[PDB]
RNA sequence: UAGUUGGGCACUCUAGCGAGACUGCCGGUGACAAACCGGAGGAAGGUGGGGAUGACGUCAAAUCAUCAUGCCCCUUAUGACCUGGGCUACACACGUGCUACAAUGGGAAGUACAACGAGUCGCUAGACCGCGAGGUCAUGCAAAUCUCUUAAAGCUUCUCUCAGUUCGGAUUGCAGGCUGCAACUCGCCUGCAUGAAGCCGGAAUCGCUAGUAAUCGCGGAUCAGCACGCCGCGGUGAAUACGUUC
């Protein structure tokens, strides 16, 4: 807003994994405030992760976040009669936001019948450094690199 | 035709469903409150005057 | 198959029956209740004897060409007597009293920009 | 004996309740209350304008405050005492 | 629809008119403003001039028409097209 | 000996009573798991014990009504915090810094006239 | 922009209902009976300076408190006029009507009376500025903390209607505690209606 | 069997009287000010949230159809009564909404939690008949007592398995229920049958900064009957705000 930066509302940690990141993921997947379905889907996805892999789903998901979270974004700037993009380092809050948004969107776009199945698959691929989410992060960094000449702006 | 309409409304109706309410103050047919027998316009006017017992501007 | 229509094989028996014209989900439930056949078993699994019993029940019911001929006679009857509904049917307009200034696309057909 | 008081203004209502309780207690009868009851509220929304202009409304509310009294061991005097004690016109009163 | 217990509806004046003309060798047009009145097997074979809001349109009644209100057989508004 | 407390959240009101025991919680004569089948909500309810380090020490009997399950859960949490104040005043500091004692005042905002909801406005077309 | 009615804004805050009765099943009937009573009194005592009518109901009885600056004129000689009024009102209403007259001390502080005076003068073709100015002077002498007056219409027969107003002291319509009286009166002239509005801010409550 | 009964008002609740929040206090900045930043305490901290409240004026904005009113026009007619019809039309264009396009779903069964409000020929219990809409008897309540009213999303199981489908529910046929003198023009609702377009939507455009958007129901005004609209209530409940170039 015009006045200045506003306070960020906190999220309590997930009950069963004791993580705030899991709660944020639950919120992202939630639709129409149906947090019950949201939390159930997330837990089923982590169960499928712990099944398809012997690792802790929470650690797997953090690895996927590391792979997907961008570093340089592009901000559009209108310079006179010319409008073009400009690379911009991503603050950590926006990093997590972008990571969750990308992962959830591409999970919804996957082909598997059920959302928890799609979510688990996308998380595993991202942890493996592959999939649509990692591809989107690659494209973001690629756009940033292409416009890297505008870093001084 | 307001006067003739008011007179006809006052008279008993040929069939029950024909009976309808008009604002007994101004004769407006629409928006007549059963509790007060007044249109919305007349209700607001008199309520501002404070001549409708109990009624007052709502706020919550 | 059963009533002259090859019902889907994989689906559950109640749904496969609904695929028959003139039979809805409630009617399928009713005929299965008469025959004693369970609703869950797929039609492919259904034995030939169960299929024969189902055929008897459907043949008791009116379906397919018989049903279609009945309805078309009714509509033809309205049009021929020239009723308001018959005129609605003839000109492809809502018969049930809907307003036609907007919508009515189902009866009217695709929009004509002119 | 039971007494239900109703009024559009809680102020005068409470004044009448005080009078009822005081006269009964003076006459020696025991009184339970006053017991406040859930005040009723009715809401009316009317278009502020006389023609069109649907968005701008105005809301009026009519409130009925109610009090309850229960007289115990009523003396013969109390019955006529509570009928002689006459309330302001703004208070509706019910007995039993 | 109309409650079965209530039975079919017809205006009394129309019913009285058709009754009076029942024993008629040749039916004469019965002019009615009553759209509401339902057609009856007795109505069969009569020509009825039903008001449409501007004039009485004749309709020949038949066993096929019975079971319907008279007003439906007389259209109110005309739409030729555009 | 029982320690009473009253908690409120949205339209929910919870009368809470702490009795020393094994940490079992019963609400409206039914166990917490039955009444509130949401594990996150149950963890919310137990937060005060965690901050006060009184896990398991006290069983809780709660009579709660009004609001929904989440609102009633918040009311239970508020009542539990107040009951703990009765048990020991020194829990006030930890409870306060956790913000458990504050009565969440966020209630439903009234629908405004001319707006489809409290703030949602009808779709607007310039022409 | 428009403004809330000054009285209606404060009814139930510092001002009280004029129709001081309670009813549930007969609410509509009593309300309309009161309206007819008010109209009948307005027609009957038009020349008298009748301002406020407070109606109380006690079973079939109806007590009517009428505030006026001319109690003698309302009463008549030996109560003849009030008695004639009672009989007519009893015929009108169908029940016992008790009438109590109240003397309006300081008529200059009554919104309706001041507005009525200005409307009468306009009907008599007095300069609207003069009427408003003298009204304000009288009100300030009476001791109003402030007064505000406005006249709108085809002033002096002009083809383009407009509004001309004056004020003195303080009239803070937005301060709820302030006891501000208000009244709207119309003057029927040769060119059509002229609207008169008077706000009188007395000692705040 | 039941908050039932007795018993008690303790608790909640109700509703009057009050208390409370005042940058009041503490620290820092500030021109010894205003004030700003932070802290303590507290249920609440800087207007706590929301509402009511809308300055002088602006658009010859809107309303002569709420009402009133200057002037003009009609006066066996532009006045008045009645039946029927129309305002509900339908090659098309636009606005506002509802329902969808499905698996964060559809269906079946079980189980739990609200609030605002309405009620006398009105709310209607309970029972019986009905697949259902409803019907019959019949009970309590002018109501914190009785009823509308066990709310829906929700949670737990089972089923469906990506299909223009067990999605979707338009249109249409038949058969009914009410309300009403009367349901064709032209009501709402029920059952069976049918099963439309629709696979997330171009240019463009809209709302919203938290108990908000989103989503879920519940009540009410008008009202014989009839709402996807309006008013109000509660349930669940997010994302984001770097910043003021545009
Ligand atoms: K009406
Ligand atoms: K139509
Ligand atoms: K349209
Ligand atoms: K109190
Ligand atoms: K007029
Ligand atoms: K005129
Ligand atoms: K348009
Ligand atoms: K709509
Ligand atoms: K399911
Ligand atoms: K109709
Ligand atoms: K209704
Ligand atoms: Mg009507
Ligand atoms: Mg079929
Ligand atoms: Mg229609
Ligand atoms: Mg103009
Ligand atoms: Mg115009
Ligand atoms: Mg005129
Ligand atoms: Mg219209
Ligand atoms: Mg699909
Ligand atoms: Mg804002
Ligand atoms: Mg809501
Ligand atoms: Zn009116």
């Amino acid at each position: 807003p015009r006045k200045g930066p506003v306070a960020k509302r906190d999220v309590l940690p997930d009950p069963i994994y004791n993580s705030k990141l899991v709660t944020r993921l639950i919120n992202r997947v939630m639709v129409d405030g149906k947090r019950g379905i949201a939390a159930n889907i997330i837990y089923n996805s982590f169960d499928i992760i712990k099944e398809s892999t012997g690792n802790d789903p929470l650690e797997v998901f953090e690895q996927a976040m590391k792979n997907v979270m961008p570093v340089l974004e592009v901000k559009a700037r209108r310079v006179g009669g010319s409008n073009y993009q400009v690379p911009v380092e991503v603050r950590p809050e926006r990093r997590t936001t972008l990571g969750l948004r990308w992962v959830v969107n591409y999970a919804r776009l996957r082909g598997e019948h059920t959302m928890e199945e799609r979510l688990a698959k996308e998380i595993m691929d991202a942890a493996n450094n592959t999939g649509a989410s990692v591809k989107k992060r690659e494209d973001t960094h690629k756009m940033a690199d292409a416009n890297r000449a505008f870093a001084h702006y | 035709a307001k006067k003739s309409m008011i007179a006809k409304n006052k008279r008993p109706a040929k069939h029950s469903t024909q009976a309808y309410t008009r604002c007994e103050r101004c004769g407006r047919p629409h928006s007549v409150y059963r509790k007060f027998h007044l249109c919305r316009i007349c209700f607001r006017e008199l309520a501002y005057k404070g001549q409708i017992p109990g009624v007052k501007k709502a706020s919550w | 198959r059963i009533a002259g229509v090859d019902i889907p094989r994989d689906k559950r028996v109640v749904v496969s029956l609904t695929y028959i014209y003139g039979i809805g989900n409630t009617t399928a439930k009713k005929v299965l209740a008469n025959v004693g056949v369970s609703e869950d078993v797929r039609v492919r699994d259904l034995t030939n004897e169960q299929t024969d019993a189902i055929r008897a029940e459907i043949d008791k019911l009116k379906v397919e060409g018989d049903l279609r001929r009945e309805v078309n006679l009714n509509i033809k009857r309205l049009m021929e007597i020239g009723s308001y509904r018959g005129i609605r049917h003839r000109r492809g307009l809502p018969t049930r009293g809907q307003n036609t200034k907007n919508n009515a696309r189902t009866r009217k057909g695709p929009t004509k920009t002119v | 004996i039971r007494i239900r008081l109703k009024a559009y203004e809680h102020r005068i209502l409470d004044q009448s309740a005080d009078k009822i309780v005081e006269t009964a207690k003076r006459t020696g009868a025991d009184v339970s209350g006053p017991i406040p009851l859930p005040t009723e509220r009715s809401l009316y929304t009317v278009i502020r304008a006389t023609h069109k202009y649907k968005d701008s409304r105005e809301q009026f509310e009519m409130r009925t405050h109610k009090r309850l009294i229960d007289i115990v061991n009523p003396t013969p005097k109390t019955v006529d005492a509570l009928m002689k004690l006459d309330l302001p016109s703004g208070v509706n009163i019910e007995i039993k | 629809g109309r409650s079965l217990k209530k039975g079919p509806f017809v205006d009394d004046h129309l019913m009285k008119k058709v009754e009076a003309q029942q024993g008629a060798e040749k039916k004469k047009v019965i002019k009615t403003w009553s759209r509401r009145s339902t057609i009856f097997p007795s109505f069969v074979g009569f020509t009825i001039a039903v008001y449409d809001g501007r004039k009485h349109v004749p309709v020949y009644i038949q066993e096929d028409m019975v079971g319907h209100k008279l007003g439906e057989f007389a259209p109110t508004r005309t739409y030729r097209g555009h | 000996v029982q320690y009473s407390g009253t908690g409120r959240r949205k339209n929910a009101v919870a009368r809470v009573r702490l009795v020393p025991g094994t940490g079992k919680i019963t609400v409206n004569k039914k166990d917490v798991e039955e009444y509130i089948p949401h594990a996150d909500l149950r963890e919310v309810i137990n937060q005060p014990f965690g901050v006060t380090e009184t896990k398991g020490a006290y069983d809780v009997i709660v009579n709660v009504n009004g609001g929904g399950y989440a609102g009633q859960s918040g009311a239970i949490r508020h009542g539990i915090a107040r009951a703990l104040l009765q048990v020991d005043p020194d829990f006030r500091s930890a409870l306060k810094r956790a913000g458990l004692l504050t009565r969440d005042a966020r209630m439903v905002e009234r629908k405004k006239p001319g707006l489809k909801k409290a703030r949602k406005a009808s779709q607007f077309s310039k022409r | 922009g428009q403004k809330v009615h000054p009285i209606g804004m404060r009814v139930g805050i510092i001002r009280d209902w004029d129709a001081k009765w309670y009813a549930e099943k007969e609410y509509a009937e009593f309300l309309h009976e009161d309206l007819r009573i008010r109209k009948f009194i307005a027609t009957k005592l038009a020349d008298a300076a009748v301002s406020t009518i407070e109606i109380e109901r006690a079973a079939n009885r109806v007590n009517i408190s009428i505030h006026t600056a001319k109690p003698g004129m309302v009463i008549g000689k030996g109560g003849s006029e009030v008695e004639n009024l009672r009989k007519e009102l009893n015929k009108l209403t169908g029940k016992r009507v008790h009438i109590n007259i109240v003397e309006i001390k300081k008529p200059d502080l009554d919104a309706k009376l001041v507005g009525e005076g200005i409307a009468r003068q306009l009907e008599n073709r007095v300069a609207f500025r003069r009427a408003q100015k003298q009204a304000i002077q009288r009100a300030m002498r009476a001791g109003a903390k402030g007064i505000k007056t406005q006249v709108s219409g085809r002033l002096n027969g002009a083809d383009i209607a407009r509004s001309e107003g004056y004020s003195e002291g303080t009239v803070p319509l937005h301060t709820l505690r302030a006891d501000i009286d208000y009244a709207w009166e119309e003057a029927d002239t040769t060119y059509g209606k002229l609207g008169v509005k008077v706000w009188i801010y007395r000692g705040e409550i």
